C-alpha cells in the first residue's frame, strides 16, 4: 500500500508567438507549497524563470498568472487562457495530498536527537549541539545554576544537507575555582533536556 | 523580495535545463532539504536517504514530463530575449566537520558551495594534497531564493594529528580552481 508523491506540473509557452567559454542559456521552475497549521491554510507559488530572472508567477493568494516582468507579459496572458483552471486546483490534488498523505507519515514524524559537547577554545565556552531534527531548538546557558543571558551568542543554523542541523553556542565567562557551567538543550525530540557541564 | 510565511514549505518540484550540452535536474525539496532527484538518463527516483522510498513512491514520468516543457519554455524565452546568455557566477565554499573531531572516530567533512550558476560544477576533495575519491558523496544542485544553487559534498574521514584537508571547486566562473582547506 505505497502512497504516491504527486507534483506540479509545467506549463508549456505557446509557439510561434510575437564549455567554460560557450555561452548558455537556462530555463528553471520551481512550484512551491507553503503550509500554515497543518493544511489549514496552504498557498501555492509556481515560479517561470529564465536564466535569473522570474517572468512569470501563478500565485494562489491572486488566483490566476500574473507578469513578474516585461519578459512574461504575454506569457501570463497564454497561461491563463491554458491551464488556469488546472493549476488552480493543484493545491489540493498536489500541495493538500503530498502534506497530508506524504510529508505526516514521514518528514514531520523526523526526529534525530542533539548531540551536545563543551569546548573552552577571556575566555569563552562553545557549546556544540549536532546532528539534530527538524530545526526548532533552544540552547541555554547556566553558570552555577542561574541562567546566563550574556554574553551568550550563537552561530547561525547550520543546514547539513543531510536532514540534520547543528549550531554553536558560545558563552564569555571567566573560570573560576570551582564554579559549574551548564549547555542546556531543548529540542522536540527530548521530553526532558540534554544538559552538559564543564568545570574550571 | 520578502519572505513568504509558513511552517513548512514543500517543493514539489524544481526543474532546471540548459543549453548546449542538454543539462538538466528534477528534484522534491521539503522544508529545505532534498528529498529525491529523477534521474533522466535512467529514468528512475533516487531518494536523498532510503528511507523515504520504504512506504511512498514517485513516478519517474513526473520528473520526464517537467524537462520536457522546461526545454521547450527555454526555446521560446531565449529568443524573447533576444538570446541573451547566463552569466557565469564565482561559487564561494565553506569546510566543517558534521560532528565534533574525535581522534580516530569516523566523521564526514561537508563542502558547501554557494552561489553556483549555471548548475554545472566540480567539488573534489584532497588530504595532504592528495586527490581522494573514496567516500565521497554529493547532493542534487538545492534551489536558492535568488535562482542561483548550492551544492554540499561530504567526505568519509577519521580525524587525525597527521591529516590536512582541501575542498576543491572548479566552475565555469572561476579563471582557476578554488581550494577551500580545513584542520583540526
Ligand atoms: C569537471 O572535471 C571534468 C574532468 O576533469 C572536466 O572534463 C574535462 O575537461 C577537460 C578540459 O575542459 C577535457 O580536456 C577533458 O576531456 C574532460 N574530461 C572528461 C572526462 O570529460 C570538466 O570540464 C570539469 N568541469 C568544470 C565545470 O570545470
Ligand atoms: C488550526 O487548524 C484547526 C483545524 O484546521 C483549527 O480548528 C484551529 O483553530 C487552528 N489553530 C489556529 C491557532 O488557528
Ligand atoms: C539584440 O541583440 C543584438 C546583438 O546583441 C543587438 O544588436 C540588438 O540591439 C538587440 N536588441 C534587439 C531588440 O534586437
Amino acid at each position: 500500500h505505497l502512497v504516491e508523491r504527486l507534483y506540479l506540473v509545467c506549463g508549456e509557452e505557446g509557439a510561434g508567438g510575437g564549455g567554460g567559454s560557450e555561452r548558455h542559456f537556462v530555463h528553471q521552475f520551481k512550484g512551491e507549497c507553503y503550509f500554515t497549521n497543518g493544511t489549514q491554510r496552504i498557498r501555492l507559488v509556481t515560479r517561470y524563470i529564465y536564466n535569473r530572472e522570474e517572468y512569470l508567477r501563478f500565485d494562489s493568494d491572486v488566483g490566476e498568472y500574473r507578469a513578474v516582468t516585461e519578459l512574461g507579459r504575454h506569457s501570463a496572458e497564454y497561461y491563463n487562457k491554458q491551464y488556469l483552471e488546472r493549476t488552480r486546483a493543484e493545491l489540493d490534488t498536489a500541495c493538500r495530498h503530498n502534506y497530508e498523505e506524504t510529508e505526516v507519515p514521514t518528514s514531520l514524524r523526523r526526529l534525530e536527537q542533539p548531540n551536545v559537547a563543551i569546548s573552552l577554545s577571556h575566555n569563552t565556552l562553545v557549546c556544540s549541539v549536532t546532528d539534530f531534527y527538524p530545526a526548532k531548538i533552544k540552547v541555554r546557558w547556566f553558570r552555577n545554576g542561574q541562567e546566563e543571558t550574556v554574553g551568550v551568542s550563537s552561530t547561525q543554523l547550520i543546514r547539513n544537507g543531510d536532514w540534520t542541523f547543528q549550531v554553536l553556542v558560545m558563552l564569555e565567562m571567566t573560570p573560576h575555582q570551582g564554579e559549574v557551567y551548564t549547555c542546556h538543550v531543548e529540542h522536540p525530540s527530548l521530553k526532558s533536556p540534554i544538559t552538559v557541564e564543564w568545570r574550571a | 523580495e520578502d519572505d513568504i510565511e509558513a511552517d513548512h514549505v514543500g517543493f514539489y518540484g524544481t526543474t532546471v535545463y540548459q543549453s548546449p550540452g542538454d543539462i538538466g535536474q528534477y528534484t522534491h525539496e521539503f522544508d529545505g532539504d532534498e528529498l529525491f532527484y529523477v534521474d533522466l538518463d535512467k529514468k528512475k527516483t533516487v531518494w536523498r536517504l532510503p528511507e523515504f522510498g520504504q512506504l511512498i513512491l514517485f513516478e519517474p514520468q513526473g520528473g520526464l514530463q517537467n524537462i520536457a516543457a522546461e526545454k521547450h519554455n527555454l526555446g521560446i524565452l531565449t529568443k524573447r530575449s533576444n538570446f541573451t546568455p547566463a552569466t557565469n557566477e564565482a561559487p564561494q565554499a565553506t569546510v566543517f566537520p558534521k560532528s565534533p573531531v574525535l581522534l580516530g572516530q569516523p566523521n564526514t567533512l561537508i563542502c558547501f558551495v554557494d552561489n553556483i550558476f549555471p548548475p554545472v560544477i566540480n567539488i573534489t576533495w584532497l588530504r595532504n594534497s592528495k586527490s581522494v575519491t573514496d567516500g565521497v558523496y554529493e547532493t542534487s544542485f538545492l534551489v536558492n531564493r535568488d535562482h542561483s544553487f548550492h551544492k554540499l559534498s561530504y567526505l568519509t574521514f577519521i580525524p587525525s594529528d597527521d591529516d590536512i584537508y582541501d575542498c576543491k571547486v572548479e566552475h565555469w566562473g572561476l579563471e582557476e580552481p578554488v581550494l577551500k582547506h580545513w584542520e583540526p
